[PDB]
RNA sequence: GGCUAAUCCCCCAUGUGGACCCGCCCCUUGGGGUGUGUCCAAAGGGCUUUGCCCGCUUCCGGAUGGGCCCGCGUCCCAUCAGCUAGUUGGUGGGGUAAUGGCCCACCAAGGCGACGACGGGUAGCCGGUCUGAGAGGAUGGCCGGCCACAGGGGCACUGAGACACGGGCCCCACUCCUACGGGAGGCAGCAGUUAGGAAUCUUCCGCAAUGGGCGCAAGCCUGACGGAGCGACGCCGCUUGGAGGAAGAAGCCCUUCGGGGUGUAAACUCCUGAACCCGGGACGAAACCCCCGACGAGGGGACUGACGGUACCGGGGUAAUAGCGCCGGCCAACUCCGUGCCAGCAGCCGCGGUAAUACGGAGGGCGCGAGCGUUACCCGGAUUCACUGGGCGUAAAGGGCGUGUAGGCGGCCUGGGGCGUCCCAUGUGAAAGACCACGGCUCAACCGUGGGGGAGCGUGGGAUACGCUCAGGCUAGACG
RNA sequence: AAAA
RNA sequence: GACUUUUAAUC
């Protein structure tokens, strides 16, 4: 059993990155699509869709990488650098609104689901509402 | 040496004799009342609990009882004077309770 | 530690500990001469080290060093510690403070003055 | 008790001209005229390269040595000029500007700052009207700078006053040397001061 | 506000008194995580109504005696030991830390 | 008996005193209930005597006595003038 | 033993009202109304004397102060694991302003603990203070709030209030007086003595100001306070000079009697003028009170400063304290002589064994300067108890292995609740302090005025993604 | 043997 | 005193 899937399918789109894989599978529920949904609109991934393997709901998660490189290890620069659970089961960790952070001066994201939905520090400022910090990704 | 205020003892001391003198003879009528009507005999009885009564209320006129004290007082008695009298003596004076 | 480890148990807070027990955590403490004994440097030195047992005021007895070129201490004199110890001597862990009580400055001294309490000499 | 020793000594040691004497720290003899080498024994010697701590060490004492201020004063006005907003490097300097024994002198009514604070300490200097005895006074933007009324008669003054006919008085201030007044316009931008320190190795001194 | 505070019946053994289990749950003040941590209080029941493993509200009172200052507002939901079975057995383990070794 | 007295804040030689509501019982500089003013006996400015009239009346409404100087103060800002 | 006054004590009366018992109500713990019956009042004094002042009595309310109760928070040791008999609860009673095992009798057998009871150590708590980028750590003197104590212990009396620092009683220790029977005491109030200690001040001035007690008032009392005194103990301001201007008596200047630069520094010339002298000389103080007006509003008048002949202003006027630490590296600053693992130094690394930038002296230099340096202690650096922010194959660190209790943690879909979580409003967050702005003392320290923020917690309303809970469903975990 |  | 770079030991 999977003690935390949110961190799971993080951590699967961390390794398969590394490798540079192109697609990537991660068992579906409602919240990762949230947060998919997000990930894809910020343009952290290629996007993602609903699939199935061996009889049971994936997600297809299409994974993006920068160009080619010069000199020795021509390996693409990675689109998403950075990306760690925050909050975790064993150390819950909620925000004010007025407490929200700002991932690396703007260039990244952090992911907090609130009682509006699931939502970058962005959009949780805009609307003004914090709640439990997910993720974090740049 | 000598600070003259050695009067607020003096002075104690006769309002402590004072106080003394008043609260007993409110406990002794107290007793006799209860008495006399852990017996029946309603008319005495109410007679001595209305003694009672005045006692404290004046006691409670100057410093000795005083308050609230007062008042449980008079409570207590005409409680149990009243509730003892439940033994047919059917309150004759009914002088103090209001039956 | 898991964070319900951390919760349980928490995190020891280090104490710290003295290695000067001149008691009451005092600057100084008065004492009084038993011996003035010689000793002979450690590790790599060589030399007649001058030490002196003192009988503490707070109850204790430790030895003291004596610095300065030459002393004046018999074994009955009043003298004032003053916590630092002695590289080269292990144990002695306190210094007499030169120019109080009983223990004289130190004649002939013309530069770190204040230390080993020696008066301006005039220049005339 | 501000030093108070041999001066041409410092402009030496800082192995710059430092103008603590306003006059002959002119005329070939400030001392670092053929002779720019530090004081004592081993001035001449070879020198071996300062560590980044003395570099940073000399340049404080440089700046501060120009004033005449005391360590304990000059780290209070950075400690000021460190709490207020605005770069603390400038600010500091504003501030070191704005000292009365300063202004007197930028006005030339003294030569050097040591005379300038010498005619503040025995109230021939006065400010919009009431005389200031105070060499740490900050002068504030608006002030006016006169001189002691019973002291505008003194030869020391005339000479200065007069030597000021003719002589520019920096963009922040202006005078009239008529009356002997003078205006503290505003606080002197960095620009407006030619000074041979680099003030960010001042503020590295005190990061440390 | 009188404070008001909601429990499990933990035992009727007294007269006209229960014991109410309250559970209390928050963030813990440096490491974050929320515990949660309970206390059991003594409440005033004047006609021995509530029963073991009732949930009941419990109000600030007027004392009643040493160690008792509250009163059952209401119940809940009736039934449910589960609760009241965590705390027995939390109980009997105590039986055992100590010179030698009880139950498991 | 509840107060309206001068509470002294200054220092040495720079007496500044606060006008102020409080239990006849406290220490001269102690806790007291409201402020309704201040005031600086050597008038160093052209403000050394400022007053609540609103307030100074409330507490004169429900009991609270001053001082002869509070008082004295409480006047200057016309706090019983009717006229 | 005898006499006597009253605002001292008591009795009768009047009962606005109020107290108590029982009902012929609303409210909801003992709140409010009502009616019968009981029950309870008072003090007089002064005059500008037929009025006014001060005061008395009962009751409702305000204001202020306080008691009690509850949630949450508050150090170290588990080499302290079981603790408890008024102990937990009940009925009745006592007690109090009042709730309550507060206390008592009687019945019950309970109550507390690993979410750390009980025991031991240490300790007044807080606003705050110091430190730190922050989280945090350390701390709680001065000032402000609360608590506790008043030679050690116990107790109650009198009061609105005490279980009473300068009130009382008893026991104990100690001091003193004693015609030896018996008595007097309590500086943790100001000051001072003595002892202890490394160490902590005047047996000062004044009641003028602010505040307090009593008095109608005049006024009395006030070691509270306002001041002065001693101590660089701290912080801030200031002085020992400014501008010119390169020579060396008996000179420590590489002394078995073996002479480098300091440095425009000095000399010296000109200028200013700390001290000090003479003259003037304050704010802080206008109320209380008296007069007019009605003892009101308002106006008029007078009395009164310890500090102090001090601050400050004017006039005159002298070139007139400088010290302490350091110079091998860390760390800014180098040479000579003496010494020879000695004498000595040393924060850590280290230095001294005959050429020592490290010892002692000298010249020179660096640092700070009425200070400088030492010792002690706190935070930092130290992500070196790691929440932010650490680790465990070989550096210190995986339990010898399993089973399993408590506990921590929990797959996918839907729905209800809204406890966690988030949001809006609102109350609370005294003052001082900290931050910013402006202002007063010539500046500053210091002080005044104004401004802004704030978590936590209470209340009302709202949200429902996640955590939780209840309900249903699933089959990818698990089991068969 | 000790120190470098 | 002698040897060693000084010293212990050694003559
Ligand atoms: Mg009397
Ligand atoms: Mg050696
Ligand atoms: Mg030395
Ligand atoms: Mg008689
Ligand atoms: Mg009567
Ligand atoms: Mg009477
Ligand atoms: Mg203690
Ligand atoms: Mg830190
Ligand atoms: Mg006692
Ligand atoms: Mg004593
Ligand atoms: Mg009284
Ligand atoms: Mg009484
Ligand atoms: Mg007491
Ligand atoms: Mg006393
Ligand atoms: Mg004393
Ligand atoms: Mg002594
Ligand atoms: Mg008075
Ligand atoms: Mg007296
Ligand atoms: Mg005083
Ligand atoms: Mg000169
Ligand atoms: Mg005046
Ligand atoms: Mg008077
Ligand atoms: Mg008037
Ligand atoms: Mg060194
Ligand atoms: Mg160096
Ligand atoms: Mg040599
Ligand atoms: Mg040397
Ligand atoms: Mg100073
Ligand atoms: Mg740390
Ligand atoms: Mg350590
Ligand atoms: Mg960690
Ligand atoms: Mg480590
Ligand atoms: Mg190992
Ligand atoms: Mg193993
Ligand atoms: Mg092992
Ligand atoms: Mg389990
Ligand atoms: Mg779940
Ligand atoms: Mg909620
Ligand atoms: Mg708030
Ligand atoms: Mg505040
Ligand atoms: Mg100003
Ligand atoms: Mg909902
Ligand atoms: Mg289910
Ligand atoms: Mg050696
Ligand atoms: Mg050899
Ligand atoms: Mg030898
Ligand atoms: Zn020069």
């Amino acid at each position: 059993m999977l003690t935390d899937p949110i961190a799971d399918m993080l951590t699967r789109i961390r390794n398969a990155t590394r490798v540079y894989k192109e697609s990537t599978d991660v068992p579906a529920s409602r919240f990762k699509e949230e947060i998919l949904r997000i990930l894809a609109r910020e343009g952290f991934i290629k996007g993602y869709e609903r699939v199935d393997v061996d009889g049971k709901p994936y997600l297809r998660v299409y994974l993006k990488y920068g160009p080619r490189r010069q000199g020795p290890d021509p390996r693409p620069e990675q689109v998403i650098h950075h990306i760690r659970r925050i909050s975790k089961p064993g150390r819950r960790v909620y925000v004010g609104v007025k407490e929200i952070p700002r991932v690396r001066r703007g260039l990244g994201i952090a992911i907090l689901s609130t009682s509006k939905g699931v939502l970058t520090d962005r959009e949780a400022r805009k609307l003004g509402v914090g709640g439990e910090l997910i993720c974090e990704v740049w | 040496r000598n600070l003259s205020a050695l009067k607020r003892h003096r002075q104690s001391l006769k309002r402590r004799l004072r106080n003394k003198a008043k609260k007993s003879a409110i406990k002794t009528l107290s007793k006799k009342a209860i008495q006399l009507a852990q017996e029946g005999k309603a008319e005495e009885a109410l007679k001595i609990m209305r003694k009672a009564e005045s006692l404290i209320d004046k006691a409670a006129k100057g410093s000795t009882l005083h308050k609230n004290a007062a008042a449980r007082r008079k409570s207590r008695l005409m409680r149990k004077v009243r509730q003892l009298l439940e033994a047919a003596g059917a309150p004759l004076i009914g002088g103090g309770l209001s039956a | 530690p898991t964070i319900n480890q951390l919760v349980r148990k928490g995190r020891e807070k280090v104490r710290k500990k003295s290695k000067v027990p001149a008691l009451k955590g005092a600057p100084f403490r008065r004492g009084v001469c038993t011996v003035v004994r010689t000793v002979t440097p450690k590790k790599p030195n060589s030399a007649l080290r001058k030490v002196a047992k003192v009988r503490l005021t707070s109850g204790y007895e430790v030895t003291a060093y004596i610095p300065g070129e030459g002393h004046n201490l018999q074994e009955h004199s009043v003298v004032l510690i003053r916590g630092g110890r002695v590289k080269d001597l292990p144990g002695v862990r306190y210094h007499i403070v030169r120019g109080v009580y009983d223990a004289a400055g130190v004649k002939d001294r013309k530069k770190s003055r204040s230390k080993y309490g020696t008066k301006k000499p005039k220049e005339a | 008790g501000r030093y108070i020793g041999p001066v041409c000594r410092l402009c030496r040691r800082e192995g710059v001209k430092l103008y603590l004497k306003g006059e002959r720290c002119y005329s070939p003899k400030c001392a670092m005229e053929r002779r720019p080498y530090p004081p004592g024994q081993h001035g001449q010697k070879r020198a071996r390269r300062p560590s980044d701590y003395a570099v940073r060490l000399r340049e404080k004492q440089k700046l501060r040595r120009i004033y005449g201020i005391s360590e304990r004063q000059f780290r209070n006005l950075f400690e000021e000029a460190s709490k207020k907003k605005g770069v603390t490097g400038s600010v500091f300097l504003g501030l070191l500007e704005s000292r009365l024994d300063n202004v007197v002198y930028r006005l030339g009514f003294a030569v050097s700052r040591r005379q300038a604070r010498q005619l503040v300490r025995h109230g021939h200097i006065t400010v919009n009207g009431r005389r200031v005895d105070l060499p740490s006074y900050r002068v504030r933007p608006g002030d006016e700078i006169a001189v002691a009324e019973k002291s505008r008669n003194l030869e020391l003054i005339r000479q200065n006053l007069e030597a000021m006919k003719g002589r520019k008085v920096g963009p922040w201030l202006s005078l009239d040397v008529e009356g002997m007044k003078g205006k503290f316009l505003r606080l002197p931008d960095r620009e407006d001061l030619a000074l041979p320190v680099n003030e960010q190795l001042v503020i590295e001194f005190y990061s440390r | 506000p009188k404070k008001v505070l909601t429990g499990v019946v933990v035992s009727d053994k007294m007269q006209k008194t229960v014991t109410v289990l309250v559970e209390r749950q928050f963030p813990h003040p440096l490491y974050g995580k929320v515990i949660k941590r309970s206390k059991k209080y003594l409440a005033h029941d004047p006609e021995e109504k509530y029963k073991l493993g009732d949930v009941v509200e419990i109000i600030e009172s007027r004392p009643i005696s040493k160690r008792k200052r509250f009163r059952v507002l209401r119940l809940v939901e009736s039934g449910r030991m589960d609760l009241v079975e965590k705390y027995l057995i939390r109980r009997q383990n105590y039986q055992s830390l100590s010179k030698r070794g009880g139950k498991a | 008996m509840v107060k309206i007295r001068l509470a002294r804040f200054g220092s040495k030689h720079n007496p500044h005193y606060r006008i102020v509501v409080t239990d006849a019982r406290r220490k001269r500089d102690g806790k007291y209930i409201e402020k309704i003013g201040y005031y600086d006996p050597r008038k160093t400015t052209p403000d050394w005597l400022k007053v609540d009239v609103e307030r100074a009346r409330y507490w004169l409404s429900v009991g609270a006595q001053p001082t002869d100087t509070a008082r004295r103060l409480l006047r200057q800002a016309g706090v019983f003038r009717q006229e």
